[PDB]
C-alpha cells in the first residue's frame, strides 16, 4: 500500500520553483479538510496500541494456548502419513510436494486475514485443495490402500468450510456456499453413505449448530442439516435407510439428546435444527407418526428447561417456534393421529402399547400448572387447540365436564395448584409462604411467586375461556388454597415487600420486583375475569380477594406504580398497566364493591391534591 | 514522587517472586532513604525487606540462613506503631505474620544443627539469647522460647486476620506451624514437651477446617492429617472436629470419600457421619460404589457406642441403592468374567484356607455359598448364553466330585483336594471360548433400556471433587454396545462400551478377579502428587502433571477402568515404527534378543525354567553379564522413538516440543513410580498419548514394593530407563532434561514430606485383599525382621510399607531400600547374597555404592537412582517379559 506522490498538479507546479502557485495548490489540496474514514492501517496501529495499553498481564491472552493440553495438541500433524501428494510438472522432473503442510496455514489465512487480496487468494487455494482432496480420495487401485483414507483431513477441513460458507465477504460466500451443498450431495450419495467421512461431515454440522459465538454459523448449519436430510432420503434406496449410522432415526435421537441438554446453546441448536427440518419431517408419513409425540414431549421439556436461562440467548423464541411447528403437523394429520398405534414412547410417560392423541391431551392437561412460564402457556394453548379435533369433536366445556365428573373435582384443583406433574409441589402444599425450610433464600421466593403465578394463570384461563364455571372450583367443595395464597400475597408481599419485608444485593431486587409485579398484574386480570364471567358468585371473593388490600394495591398501581416496584424502563408493562387498571376499575362498577373503590380513590385523588400540585410553580 | 515509589516497590516484588534477590536488594537499597519520609512507605519498605530476606534464606544453609534473617528482627519491634499499625489492620496482620515467620526460621535453623549458635558471632549469639527471653541455657530453652515467640506472633496474626484470600494464608501458616510442632515430638520421649504442645491440635483442626470452608485447595490436601490427628488426640479434638466439619460445604470431601466410608466403622466415626449422610443426600452417585466395597468388612465391636454406627451404616444403605439398579449393574458386570478364572481364584483361596490349622467349617461355608451361588445353582439372579453352557457341562462334576459342600468336602485332604481340583481344571482349561456379542454374555446390558420408569445410572468415574459438582452435566448410561473384545494377557479383562445419553461411546475396561482398591489409592496418591507439584514454583513453570485415569472398584473381583482413547502402548509404538525386516528379525531370529536371552540363560544355568534365573545369579560374574547385555542390546534398531516422533510431528519446532514433553513426562512418572515403589514396568504398561506425545503409566498391580518381594525373579530396577529412552535424547544424554525434571519433582515431593505419607492411612485402615494375602504369605516364612518388628501390634504390614515410603522420601540410598526389600521377601533363597551384591553395586563402577546409607541429598539421590536403573549388571539379569534391551 505504498502510495507516494504521483503526477499531481502540486509536483509539476513545484518543479519550476517555490512560488505562489504552489501556495495556491497547498491551500487547495492540503486544506480540503472535509473528512476521511478510518483505514485498515490505522486500525492495525490502534490494535498494537490497545495490546500495549492493556498491560503485560492482560496482554498475553492473544496467545491463548496457556493450557498445556492445548499446547501439545497443536504440535501433531493433522494425519501421521502424508496424503495429497502432488507431482509438480516441470518438463523433465516432476518432483513431489505434499499439500498437507499448507492446509493449516491456508485455512487460518482464509478465515482471518483482514487483507482482501490475501484472503481471496487463500480461499481460492483452499477450494482447489479440497477438490484435490476429493479427487485423490477416489483413486483407481482399491479402497483400502490405493485410495488413501483421508478421514483425518476431512475431520479438520469440514469446520473451516462451514465457517467460510457463512463468511461476511461476498466473494468467499459465493465461493463456499455452493461447495458445502455440493459436498453434502456427494457425501449422501449411494457410493459414500456408509463411510466414516459422512459421519465426520454430519458431526461437523452438528458441532456447527451448537457454536456459542457465531449466530450466522448456526443459521447456516441448520440449512446444512436440512440439505443432508433432503439429499439423504432421496439419492439412496429406502430399505438401506435403517441400516446406516446417520439415518433419520439416529439423527432425531441425537437431536433429542441436544434438546434436553443442560447447556443452553445445545438446546438452541436442536431447536434451530427442527425449525429447519420440519418440512421434510412433515412430508414423510412412516416417520412422522411414530415420532411426532416423542418430539413434542422432548421440545416441551426443552422449553421448560429454557426458563432458568439468561434472556438474551433466545432459547425460548426458537423452542416455541419448534413446538408450534409440531403442533401444526399434528393438526394436518389429526384424523390418523387419534388412532391407537404403537408409537415411539415419549419419555416420562407410564408405559403403554397404544398411543393416541387422547393421553397426550391428558398429558398437556396434567402439565398446565407447571412453574415454568412459557412452557405452561404453550401447554395450555396446545390443550385448547387439541380438544375440538378428537372423537366426537366436543368443546372443552363438555370434555372437561365429563373428565371432571368421572374423576372427581379435586383432580382439576390438583392439576392447577399442584405445581407440575413430576413433583407434589405447588401452592397446595404452600398456600402462604411462612415455611420454605431454610433461611429464606431468594431462589426459593421466586419459586413460590412463580408457583402462585402458575396456579393463577391456570384458574384465570380456565374460568375466562368458559370451559369451567368459576363457582364450582372456587367454592369449598374440594379445598383449594388459591384464594389463601392471593390473600397472603396482597396482605404482606404485594405492596412494599421488596427484599426488606420478604425476609420475614441491590441487583437481586430487580429480579424479585419483576416476578412480584407480574403476579400483581395477573391477580388484577384474574379479578376482572371473576367479576365479568360470573355475575352471580362475587360472594366468594370477599374475605380474601376484593378487600382493602386489593384496593390499596390498585390505587397504588394507578397513581404511583414505581412504589410497588414496576420499572419505567420497561415499556410493554407500563403500556399494559392502563388496560388492566381500566378493566379492573370498569369491572368494579357493576359490583357492590363500587363504594369501597370510590372511597379508596377519594382518599388518594382529591381536589385538594390538584390545588396543592398547581399551587407550586410548574 | 509517590508514583515513582509505588512503581519501584512493585518491581521489587516481581524481582523477589522471580528469585532475583541480587537485583531486588539493590532496588530496595536505593529506596531506604525515601521510605522514611512517610510512615506508609516505611512499613511497606520494611515488609518488602523482611519478605525478601525470607525468600533469600532458603538456599543458604545454617549459619548463613540465621544471619540473613537476624537483621530483620532489629527493625520490626521498632516504631511505626504510632497511629499507623493501629489504623491499618492488614499492615498489622502482615507485620505479625512476617515476624512469626522470622522467629520460625531462626528456631528451625537452630534445630537441625544446634552447634551453630555461638559458631557465628558473640554479639549476634547474645542477640539470639536475649530475643528468646529464656536465659542461661545452651540449647534447651532458647529454641522453645523462639518457638513460643513465633506461635505468639502467628496467633496475633490470626486474631488480626479474622476481620477471602487474605485470611486463608494466616490460617494455613498457623495451622502448618502447629502441625509441624505436633509432628516434631513423635520421635522424642517427653511429657513436658507434650504438655506444652497439647494446646495445639484444636488450633490445627479448627483453623484448617475454617480455611477449608473458604474454598482452599491447600486445606483440602491436608484432610487426612485431620482424620489422623483424632487417633492421636481424641478427647480434645473429636467434638470440635465434629462441629467444625458441619459448616464446611457439601462437596469438599468427595475426593476423600474413600477415607470416610472406610473410617465409618472405627471408634472415630462420629465426626464424619454428617458429611457422609449429606453426601448421600445430595449426590447419591458418588458414595455408592465406595459404600458397596467398604460394607464387606466392618466388625462393629459391640459397645455402648457401636450400635449407633451399625444403625448409621444401615440407614446409609437404606438411603442408597433405591431400587437395586446399581446392584443389578454390579451383578450384570459380574457375568462377563470367564468362570474358569473364578474357579482358579476359588481353588487358591480354599487352599489358603485349608493350609492353616485348626481349619473349621465356621468359615468354609462362607466360601462354598458364593461359589455355589455363582458356579453352582442354575436358577441364578441372572446369567446368559455363556454361563448356562458352562454350568450344564460342569456343575454335575461338582455335586459328586465334592458333593453338597459342607457335608462332604470338610476332610483335610490337601493332597487329595488338589488332585481332584487339578483333574477338573485340566478339562476346564480346554472348553472356554472367547465370548462374542453381548446377547450371549449378559442379557441385561444388551437390553438395558433406560426407561424402566426413571432409574438413572451415571457412568462411573466422575465427581473429581475439586468444585461444586453440578450433577446435571454428568453423562448417564443410556444403553450398551454389542461388542466386547477379550484381551489375553495371562488374565482376561473385557473392553466394553457404555453408550451415554449424549449419543457418544465411552469405553471402559471391566476386569474381574482382583481387588481394585489398590489401583484407586495409587491414583489418589497421583492426584495428591500433581496437586503438590502445582503449588511448587519450579514445577509450575514447567507444568509438570501426572496423567491419571478414573478407577472405580465396585466390589471385590469386579472393577471398572476408564479406557483412554487415541493412545497406544509403548510396545505398539515401538513395533509399528519398525520396518518389515526389523520386526521380522526381532520376532523371529535365533540371534534376536528375545531368543538369545533364553539361550544365554541356559548356557549360564543349564535349566529351561524360572530356575534358570536363580542359577545364573550366583553363577555369573559382572563381565560375562555386562558384555552379553551390550551385545544383546546392540541388536535392536537404535532410534525407534526418534523415528516415531519425526513421523508424527510437523516441523523441527514440533519435534523438539514433542520430544521435550515425552522426556519430561516420563521423567516425572519415573520418580513418581519410585516414591511409591511400583514394579512390572514393561512396555505394555506404558501408554503414550498420540495427540500430545505425553506418557501415561498404567497397571499399578505391584503398587508398593512387591515385585522384589513376591516374585520368583526379583525386579531390581527402580523404574524404566532402557536404551530406547536414552537414545531419544541424543546427541545429549540422560543427565540433562530427564535428570533435571527428576530433581525438581523429587525436591517438591521432599519439600513437604507429610502429604503423601498422610494420604496412605487408608492402606492400613482398610487394607485390601491382596495386602492381607501378602501379609499371610509374609507371615508364613519368617526371617531376620521377626526379632525386630512386632507382629501382634497391628495390621503392621501397610505400616511397614509407609515406613519404607517415608524413609526413601526422607533421603535414602535406593540401593539400600532395594536390598532391604530383598531381605524382607527373599530370605533363604540360594542366591540372596548375589541378589544384594547385584542390587547394591560394585563400589568402583557405580555411584550408588560410594554413598551413605541415608541422610542423602536431593541431587545425589537421583544421581545414584539413575545409576541403578540403567546398569548392565542389573539389566542383564531381569525377567524376559520385561524386555530390558528395548
Ligand atoms: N487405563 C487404561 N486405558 C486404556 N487402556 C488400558 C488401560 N488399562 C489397561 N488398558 C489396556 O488393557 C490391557 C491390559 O491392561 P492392564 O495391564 O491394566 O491389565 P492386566 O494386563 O491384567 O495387568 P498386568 O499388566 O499386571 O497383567 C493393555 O494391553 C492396555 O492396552
Amino acid at each position: 500500500t505504498k502510495n507516494n506522490w504521483e503526477v499531481s498538479a502540486l509536483s509539476r507546479a513545484a518543479q519550476k520553483g517555490f512560488n505562489k502557485v504552489v501556495l495556491k495548490h497547498l491551500k487547495k489540496t492540503k486544506n480540503l479538510s472535509s473528512n476521511e474514514a478510518i483505514s485498515l492501517e490505522e486500525i492495525r496501529i490502534r490494535v498494537v496500541q490497545m495490546l500495549g495499553s492493556l498491560g503485560g498481564q492482560i496482554n498475553k491472552n492473544l496467545l491463548t494456548v496457556t493450557s498445556s493440553d492445548e499446547m501439545m495438541k497443536s504440535y501433531v500433524a493433522w494425519d501421521r502419513e502424508k496424503r495429497l501428494s502432488f507431482a509438480v510438472p516441470f518438463r523433465e522432473m516432476k518432483p513431489v510436494i505434499f499439500l498437507d503442510v499448507f492446509l493449516p496455514r491456508v485455512t487460518e489465512l482464509a478465515l482471518t486475514a483482514s487483507d482482501r487480496q490475501t484472503k481471496v487468494a487463500a480461499c481460492e487455494l483452499l477450494h482447489s485443495m479440497v477438490m484435490f482432496m476429493l479427487g485423490k480420495a477416489t483413486q483407481m487401485p482399491e479402497g483400502g490402500q490405493g485410495a488413501p483414507p483421508m478421514y483425518q483431513l476431512y475431520k479438520r477441513t469440514f469446520p473451516v468450510l462451514l465457517r467460510l460458507a457463512c463468511d461476511v465477504d461476498q466473494v468467499t460466500r459465493q465461493l463456499y456456499e455452493p461447495l458445502v451443498m455440493q459436498l453434502i450431495h456427494w457425501f449422501t450419495n449411494n457410493k459414500k453413505f456408509e463411510s466414516q467421512d459422512t459421519v465426520a461431515l454430519l458431526e461437523a454440522i452438528l458441532d456447527g449448530i451448537v457454536d456459542p459465538v457465531d449466530s450466522t454459523l448456526r443459521d447456516f448449519c441448520g440449512r446444512c442439516i436440512r440439505e443432508f436430510l433432503k439429499w439423504s432420503i432421496k439419492q439412496i434406496t429406502p430399505q438401506q435407510q435403517e441400516k446406516s449410522p446417520v439415518n433419520t432415526k439416529s439423527l432425531f435421537k441425537r437431536l433429542y439428546s441436544l434438546a434436553l441438554h443442560p447447556n443452553a446453546f445445545k438446546r438452541l441448536g436442536a431447536s434451530l435444527a427442527f425449525n429447519n427440518i420440519y418440512r421434510e419431517f412433515r412430508e414423510e408419513e412412516s416417520l412422522v407418526e411414530q415420532f411426532v409425540f416423542e418430539a413434542l414431549v422432548i421440545y416441551m421439556e426443552s422449553l421448560a428447561l429454557a426458563h432458568a436461562d439468561e434472556k438474551s440467548l433466545g432459547t425460548i423464541q426458537q423452542c416455541c417456534d419448534a413446538i408450534d411447528h409440531l403442533c401444526r403437523i399434528i393438526e394436518k394429520k389429526h384424523v390418523s393421529l387419534n388412532k391407537a398405534k404403537k408409537r415411539r414412547l415419549p419419555r416420562g410417560f407410564p408405559p403403554s402399547a397404544s398411543l393416541c392423541l387422547l393421553d397426550l391431551v391428558k398429558w398437556l392437561l396434567a402439565h398446565c400448572g407447571r412453574p415454568q412460564t412459557e412452557c405452561r402457556h404453550k401447554s395450555i394453548e396446545l390443550f385448547y387447540k387439541f380438544v375440538p379435533l378428537l372423537p366426537g369433536n366436543r368443546s372443552p366445556n363438555l370434555w372437561l365436564k365429563d373428565v371432571l365428573k368421572e374423576e372427581g373435582v379435586s383432580f382439576l384443583i390438583n392439576t392447577f395448584e399442584g405445581g407440575g406433574c413430576g413433583q407434589p409441589s405447588g401452592i397446595l402444599a404452600q398456600p402462604t409462604l411462612l415455611y420454605l425450610r431454610g433461611p429464606f433464600s431468594l431462589q426459593a421466593t421466586l419459586c413460590w411467586l412463580d408457583l402462585l403465578l402458575a396456579a393463577l394463570e391456570c384458574y384465570n384461563t380456565f374460568i375466562g375461556e368458559r370451559t369451567v364455571g368459576a363457582l364450582q372450583v372456587l367454592g369449598t367443595e374440594a379445598q383449594s388454597s388459591l384464594l389463601k395464597a392471593v390473600a397472603f400475597f396482597l396482605e404482606s408481599i404485594a405492596m412494599h415487600d421488596i427484599i426488606a419485608a420478604e425476609k420475614c444485593s441491590p441487583q437481586e431486587g430487580e429480579r424479585y420486583n419483576y416476578s412480584k409485579c407480574t403476579v400483581v398484574v395477573r391477580i388484577m386480570e384474574f379479578t376482572t375475569t371473576l367479576l365479568n364471567t360470573s355475575p352471580e358468585g362475587w360472594k366468594l371473593l370477599k374475605k380474601d380477594l376484593c378487600n382493602t388490600h386489593l384496593m390499596r394495591v390498585l390505587v397504588q398501581t394507578l397513581c404511583e406504580p414505581a412504589s410497588i416496584g414496576f420499572n419505567i424502563g420497561d415499556v410493554q408493562v407500563m403500556a399494559h398497566l392502563p388496560d388492566v387498571c381500566v378493566n379492573l376499575m370498569k369491572a368494579l362498577k357493576m359490583s357492590p364493591y363500587k363504594d369501597i373503590l370510590e372511597t379508596h380513590l377519594r382518599e388518594k385523588i382529591t381536589a385538594q391534591s390538584i390545588e396543592e400540585l398547581c399551587a407550586v410553580n410548574l | 514522587r509517590s508514583c515513582k515509589f509505588s512503581m519501584k516497590m512493585k518491581m521489587i516484588d516481581s524481582a523477589r517472586k522471580q528469585n532475583n534477590f541480587s537485583l531486588a536488594m539493590k532496588l530496595l537499597k536505593e529506596l531506604h532513604k525515601e521510605s522514611k519520609t512517610r510512615d506508609d512507605w516505611l512499613v511497606s519498605w520494611v515488609q518488602s525487606y523482611c519478605r525478601l530476606s525470607h525468600c533469600r534464606s532458603r538456599s543458604q544453609g545454617c549459619s548463613e540462613q540465621v544471619l540473613t534473617v537476624l537483621k530483620t528482627v532489629s527493625l520490626l519491634d521498632e516504631n511505626n506503631v504510632s497511629s499507623y499499625l493501629s489504623k491499618n489492620i492488614l499492615a498489622f496482620r502482615d507485620q505479625n505474620i512476617l515476624l512469626g515467620t522470622t522467629y520460625r526460621i531462626i528456631a528451625n535453623a537452630l534445630s537441625s544443627e544446634p552447634a551453630c549458635l555461638a559458631e557465628i558471632e558473640e554479639d549476634k549469639a547474645r542477640r539470639i539469647l536475649e530475643l528468646s527471653g529464656s536465659s542461661s541455657e545452651d540449647s534447651e530453652k532458647v529454641i522453645a522460647g523462639l518457638y513460643q515467640r513465633a506461635f505468639q506472633h502467628l496467633s496475633e496474626a490470626v486474631q488480626a486476620a479474622e476481620e477471602a484470600a487474605g485470611v486463608i494464608d494466616a490460617y494455613m501458616t498457623l495451622a502448618d506451624f502447629c502441625d509441624q510442632q505436633l509432628r516434631k515430638e513423635e520421635e522424642n520421649a517427653s511429657v513436658i514437651d507434650s504438655a506444652e504442645l497439647q494446646a495445639y491440635p484444636a488450633l490445627v483442626v479448627e483453623k484448617m477446617l475454617k480455611a477449608l470452608k473458604l474454598n482452599s485447595n491447600e486445606a483440602r490436601l491436608k484432610f487426612p492429617r485431620l482424620l489422623q490427628i483424632i487417633e492421636r488426640y481424641p478427647e480434645e479434638t473429636l467434638s470440635l472436629m465434629t462441629k467444625e466439619i458441619s459448616s464446611v460445604p457439601c462437596w469438599q470431601f468427595i475426593s476423600w470419600i474413600s477415607h470416610m466410608v472406610a473410617l465409618l466403622d472405627k471408634d472415630q466415626a462420629v465426626a464424619v457421619q454428617h458429611s457422609v449422610e449429606e453426601i448421600t443426600d445430595n449426590y447419591p452417585q458418588a458414595i455408592v460404589y465406595p459404600f458397596i466395597i467398604s460394607s464387606e468388612s466392618y466388625s462393629f465391636k459391640d459397645t455402648s457406642t457401636g450400635h449407633k454406627n451399625k444403625e448409621f451404616v444401615a440407614r446409609i444403605k437404606s438411603k442408597l441403592d433405591q431400587g437395586g439398579v446399581i446392584q443389578d449393574f454390579i451383578n450384570a458386570l459380574d457375568q462377563l468374567s470367564n468362570p474358569e478364572l473364578l474357579f482358579k481364584d476359588w481353588s487358591n483361596d480354599v487352599r489358603a484356607e485349608l493350609a492353616k490349622t485348626p481349619v473349621n467349617k465356621k468359615n468354609i461355608e462362607k466360601m462354598y455359598e458364593r461359589m455355589y451361588a455363582a458356579l453352582g445353582d442354575p436358577k441364578a439372579p441372572g446369567l446368559g448364553a455363556f454361563r448356562r453352557k458352562f454350568i450344564q457341562t460342569f456343575g454335575k462334576e461338582f455335586d459328586k466330585h465334592f458333593g453338597k459342600g459342607g457335608s462332604k468336602l470338610l476332610r483335610m485332604k490337601l493332597s487329595d483336594f488338589n488332585d481332584i481340583t487339578n483333574m477338573l481344571l485340566l478339562k476346564m482349561n480346554k472348553d472356554s471360548k472367547p465370548p462374542g456379542n453381548l446377547k450371549e454374555c449378559s442379557p441385561w446390558m444388551s437390553d438395558f433400556k433406560v426407561e424402566f420408569l426413571r432409574n438413572e445410572l451415571e457412568i462411573p468415574g466422575q465427581y473429581d471433587g475439586r468444585g461444586k459438582p453440578l450433577p446435571e452435566y454428568h453423562v448417564r448410561i443410556a444403553g450398551f454396545d454389542e461388542r466386547v473384545t477379550v484381551m489375553a494377557s495371562l488374565r482376561r479383562p473385557k473392553r466394553i462400551i457404555i453408550r451415554g445419553h449424549d449419543e457418544r461411546e465411552h469405553p471402559f475396561l471391566v476386569k474381574g478377579g482382583e481387588d481394585l482398591r489398590q489401583d484407586q489409592r495409587v491414583e489418589q496418591l497421583f492426584q495428591v502428587m500433581n496437586g503438590i507439584l502445582a503449588q511448587d514454583s519450579a514445577c509450575s513453570q514447567r507444568a509438570l502433571q501426572l496423567r491419571t485415569y478414573s478407577v472405580v472398584p465396585m466390589t471385590s473381583r469386579l472393577g471398572l477402568i476408564e479406557w483412554l482413547e487415541n493412545t497406544v502402548t509403548l510396545k505398539d509404538l515401538l513395533l509399528n515404527t519398525m520396518s518389515q525386516e526389523e520386526k521380522a528379525a526381532y520376532l523371529s531370529d535365533p540371534r534376536a534378543p528375545p531368543c538369545e536371552y533364553k539361550d544365554w540363560l541356559t548356557k549360564m544355568s543349564g535349566k529351561h525354567d524360572v530356575g534358570a534365573y536363580m542359577l545364573m545369579y550366583k553363577g555369573a560374574n559382572r563381565t560375562e553379564t555386562v558384555t552379553s547385555f551390550r551385545k544383546r542390546e546392540s541388536k535392536v534398531p537404535a532410534d525407534l522413538l526418534k523415528r516415531a516422533f519425526v513421523r508424527m510431528s510437523t516441523s523441527p519446532e514440533a519435534f523438539l516440543a514433542l520430544r521435550s514433553h515425552f522426556a519430561s513426562s516420563h521423567a516425572l512418572i519415573c520418580i513418581s513410580h519410585w516414591i511409591l515403589g511400583i514394579g512390572d514396568r514393561h512396555l505394555n504398561n506404558f501408554m503414550v498419548a498420540m495427540e500430545t506425545g505425553g506418557v501415561i503409566g498404567i497397571d499399578f498391580g505391584h503398587a508398593f514394593g512387591s515385585a522384589t518381594q513376591f516374585l520368583p525373579v526379583p525386579e531390581l530396577m527402580p523404574f524404566r530407563l532402557t536404551r530406547q529412552f536414552i537414545n531419544l535424547m541424543l546427541p545429549m544424554k540422560e543427565t540433562g532434561l530427564m535428570y533435571s525434571i527428576m530433581v525438581h519433582a523429587l525436591r517438591a515431593f521432599r519439600s513437604d514430606p507429610g502429604l503423601l505419607t498422610n494420604t496412605m492411612d487408608v492402606f492400613v485402615k482398610e487394607p485390601s485383599f491382596d495386602w492381607k494375602n501378602f501379609e499371610q504369605k509374609m507371615l508364613k516364612k519368617g526371617g531376620s525382621w521377626i526379632q525386630e518388628i512386632n507382629v501382634a501390634e497391628k495390621n503392621w504390614y501397610p505400616r511397614q510399607k509407609i515406613c519404607y515410603a517415608k524413609r526413601k522420601l526422607a533421603g535414602a540410598n535406593p540401593a539400600v531400600i532395594t536390598c532391604d526389600e530383598l531381605l524382607l521377601g527373599h530370605e533363604k533363597a540360594p542366591a540372596f547374597r548375589d541378589y544384594v551384591a547385584v542390587a547394591r553395586g560394585s563400589k568402583d563402577h557405580n555411584i550408588r555404592a560410594q554413598e551413605p546409607e541415608s541422610g542423602l541429598s536431593e541431587e545425589t539421590q537421583v544421581k545414584c537412582l539413575m545409576d541403578q536403573a540403567t546398569d548392565p549388571n542389573i539389566l542383564g539379569r531381569t525377567w524376559e517379559g520385561w524386555e530390558p534391551w528395548m
